[PDB]
């Protein structure tokens, strides 16, 4: 529809104050999930032996 | 045997064993076909028991 842009992520409006470094936004979220699971990954059995 | 040693020697079996290797595909698929095949070439045929 006219005057509209998707976006592959979520978005909000620009922010008042100050900006800082976050930890909720979806790709920090992406991040900490992606790096627990290959953790596990890493003390799985097969590596073990190995 | 120094367990250290020893668990070397389990990890570098482990390794040969988890290798992707093609040979035990192609001996049960594969080699037959071509033994069928050059059966029929070679001027002595073959000569089994």
């Amino acid at each position: 529809p006219p005057n509209r842009m998707v976006y592959p992520w979520p978005n909000q409006p620009l922010p008042r104050l100050t900006v800082a470094p976050t930890y909720d936004s979806a790709m920090s979220n992406w991040i900490s999930t992606t790096i627990a699971f290959f953790i596990r990954v890493v003390n799985s059995v097969n590596m073990t032996a190995t | 045997v120094n367990d250290l040693t020893r668990r070397t020697m389990t990890g570098v079996m482990t390794a040969m064993r988890q290798v992707k290797t093609m040979t035990p595909f192609y001996i049960q698929h594969m080699c037959p076909t071509e033994l069928s095949v050059l059966a029929s070439v070679t001027v002595t045929p073959p000569f089994q028991v």
